[PDB]
Formats: C-alpha cells, sequence, structure tokens
C-alpha cells in the first residue's frame, strides 16, 4: 500500500 | 423495559502513553506517534471529563495464539534489528522485513495495540460500557501467519473472538480505504460475524475485496464489499453507507458491533486516493452509534497524520455526543495542524470517478444478496 516502495 | 435506545453513551477509552515512541523506521509511512497526536488533542479539547480513560495489558503471546499461529507469534517475540541476519529465512516466511519492517520493541507495539482492543471487548462482555475505543487498534490486514500491511497482530479478530463468548452474532464494518482482507478471511466460512468493507479497489492493496466474494461454506451471504474508484466524497459516501448499514442491521441483526476507523479514507491521505471530510468519515459512527449496540471503535489506516488526529479526536467526541469547536485548542503539536489551525478539513478538488449510477448500481446488487440472509 505505499506507492513509493514494493507492491503494498 | 421502558429503554428507548436514546441517551447519552458510556465511553471506555484505551491509551498507553510508550505507543507514540515506537518508529517504524526512516520514510515509512505509519507513524504510531499520531496516536499520540490525537491523545493530547483530545485532552486540550477537555474530553476526558466525559469518559473514561484505561490503560491496556500488553496482550500475551498465548492471547494472540487465540487466533495466530504459534510459530508466527514465537517470530514475532524474537524477531530483533540486531539478530535480523540469522532470520533471514523466517522474515520473508511471516512477510516481514519490507512493508511491515522489523523495528525496535515491535512486539510491544502488538501487545498495547491488541491489548486495548480485547480489554475494550471484555468490558462490553461485562456490560460495564456502550462503547470501548482503541485508537491503536484497527490493524485488519494481519492474517494468521503472517503480516501484511503495516499490520503484524490483528487485534480486531482477537477481538471479535473476545466477543463471541456472549454474543451470537458480530458485526464488522471497515471504512478503511483498504479492502479488510485479515478480518474478512478469518470469519469468511461463518455467520457468526459479518463483515462489511468499504474500499477503493481496482490496482490497489490489497487486490481483494471484490463485490462478487460474499463469503464461503456457513458464512456465504454474510461477507459483504463495495468497490469504490478514485475520489469518492461525503455526499455520494454518505448516499450508501446508511441504506447498507441500515439493511445489514436488519437482515442479520447482531448483538455487537466492531467499526474500524481508518482515516487513510479521508481527503489528501499520504496513501489514500478519497475525497472525504472529517465529518464525512465520522458521519459513519453516527450511523452505527444510533443503533445503540455494544460497539468497539477502532483505529487503523492514516497517513497524513494532522488529519489522523482531527479524525479520531473528533469521532471521540461524536461517540460523547459533545460539540467542540471548530477552532483548535493549543496543544502539544499545535504546529502540525496549520496553517489554518481548525478541527475540520475541506475536500480536494479532485475528480470524483464514483458516478451517482455506479454507487445506486453496487447497492442494489448488495441489497439482492442481504435478501438472501434467513
Ligand atoms: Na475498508
Ligand atoms: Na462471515
Ligand atoms: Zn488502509
Amino acid at each position: 500500500x505505499n506507492p513509493e516502495q514494493x507492491w503494498g | 423495559a421502558y429503554s428507548q435506545g436514546g441517551g447519552k453513551k458510556k465511553v471506555c477509552y484505551y491509551y498507553d502513553g510508550d505507543i507514540g515512541n515506537y518508529y517504524y523506521g526512516q520514510g515509512h509511512p505509519m507513524k504510531p506517534h499520531r496516536i499520540r497526536m490525537t491523545h493530547n488533542l483530545l485532552l486540550n479539547y477537555g474530553l476526558y471529563r466525559k469518559m473514561e480513560i484505561y490503560r491496556p495489558h500488553k496482550a500475551t503471546a498465548e492471547e494472540m495464539t487465540k487466533y495466530h499461529s504459534d510459530e508466527y507469534i514465537k517470530f514475532l517475540r524474537s524477531i530483533r534489528p540486531d539478530n535480523m541476519s540469522e532470520y533471514s529465512k523466517q522474515m520473508q516466511r511471516f512477510n516481514v522485513g519490507e512493508d511491515c519492517p522489523v523495528f525496535d520493541g515491535l512486539f510491544e507495539f502488538c501487545q498495547l495495540s491488541t491489548g486495548g482492543s480485547v480489554a475494550g471487548a471484555v468490558k462490553l462482555n461485562r456490560q460495564q460500557t456502550d462503547m470501548a475505543v482503541n485508537w491503536a487498534g484497527g490493524l485488519h490486514h494481519a492474517k494468521k501467519s503472517e503480516a501484511s500491511g503495516f499490520c503484524y497482530v490483528n487485534d480486531i479478530v482477537l477481538a471479535i473472538l473476545e466477543l463471541l463468548k456472549y454474543h451470537q452474532r458480530v458485526l464488522y464494518i471497515d471504512i478503511d480505504i483498504h479492502h479488510g482482507d485479515g478480518v474478512e478471511e478469518a470469519f469468511y466460512t461463518t455467520d457468526r460475524v459479518m463483515t462489511v468493507s468499504f474500499h477503493k479497489y481496482g490496482e490497489y492493496f490489497p487486490g481483494t475485496g471484490d463485490l462478487r466474494d460474499i463469503g464461503a461454506g456457513k458464512g456465504k451471504y454474510y461477507a459483504v464489499n463495495f468497490p469504490m474508484r478514485d475520489g469518492i466524497d461525503d455526499e455520494s459516501y454518505g448516499q450508501i453507507f446508511k441504506p447498507i448499514i441500515s439493511k445489514v442491521m436488519e437482515m442479520y441483526q447482531p448483538s455487537a458491533v466492531v467499526l474500524q476507523c481508518g482515516a487513510d479514507s479521508l481527503s489528501g491521505d499520504r496513501l489514500g486516493c478519497f475525497n472525504l471530510t472529517v465529518k464525512g468519515h465520522a458521519k459513519c459512527v453516527e450511523v452505527v452509534k444510533t443503533f445503540n449496540l455494544p460497539l468497539l471503535m477502532l483505529g487503523g489506516g492514516g497517513y497524513t497524520i494532522r488529519n489522523v488526529a482531527r479524525c479520531w479526536t473528533y469521532e471521540t467526541a461524536v461517540a460523547l455526543d459533545c460539540e467542540i469547536p471548530n477552532e483548535l485548542p493549543y496543544n502539544d503539536y499545535f504546529e502540525y495542524f496549520g496553517p489554518d489551525f481548525k478541527l475540520h478539513i475541506s475536500p480536494s478538488n479532485m475528480t470524483n470517478q464514483n458516478t451517482p449510477e455506479y454507487m445506486e448500481k453496487i447497492k442494489q446488487r448488495l441489497f439482492e444478496n442481504l435478501r438472501m440472509l434467513p
């Protein structure tokens, strides 16, 4: 859920 | 026998002064400091005079293993930044080390977040309060044997398991912008817990929550998902929240309610793409409040922390039926609330991609499934 990092 | 369901409700509020010191890491959007900002703000509003404030206990590994696996809880008990190298395999197995990092006091933070939710459930079970509030709770993404979406231990599932000792049917409502997958997954095959989640859906974490997901087995038609698009506002949200919850209350008739009040559905959230104001967000609390059922209010998402403090402060006042002025009182974090220093926020100019016909169409399909209840 974090757009700045990963796929979350 | 003269009761009519109204009146001011008894509110018990759970907060540990150590919760604000836990730190997810540099640049991580989840900031437990928002809970301390919330507490300090409502203290300066004087809301401590209208409710009972409790410090929750640190929930034990035995309490957490009522849902979570022994191995996963044992890992959370043991993992520390100074021994991460030796746990490189188990970190990937339990989805820890990226979105859900290892930080100092991780297990203690889980104990405090979970302790408030289970203590509030016990208080409600003992019929010693109308509402229990744990803004450190609401970590709805945690799975039985893995962390997810900044959540490690699912305080909601544990609190609902506590409520199920004395309540036949428990209703869970999730207004976090993300789908409450961890709660829905835990109770997907039982009709004793009905989960209702409103969330942005489509190229968005966690990728679940399709409206065609309605439960399985005895739990079929006891999972309700309202998928939404970017930029929903107060009017669109309010036009479908009350009618859907009203129909759920009529068909399901629960004896206890758990409301996850995730604040990342507010306008301007660092991770969210909704356009709700604090008043529009808080109207959900008022609607659930009216049905006069034992209610556990939890926190959750929220990553523009000044708006998170505004939202959970106002919704505590709503639970207390206390009108508080728009002018923010002075507090330990006054500078966070510039340049206006007001309690309420205004929406953005973003486009509401949820057309009124879309909202009515989704609502009508959910009413079909709600007709399938006995
Ligand atoms: Na949600
Ligand atoms: Na269910
Ligand atoms: Zn969220």
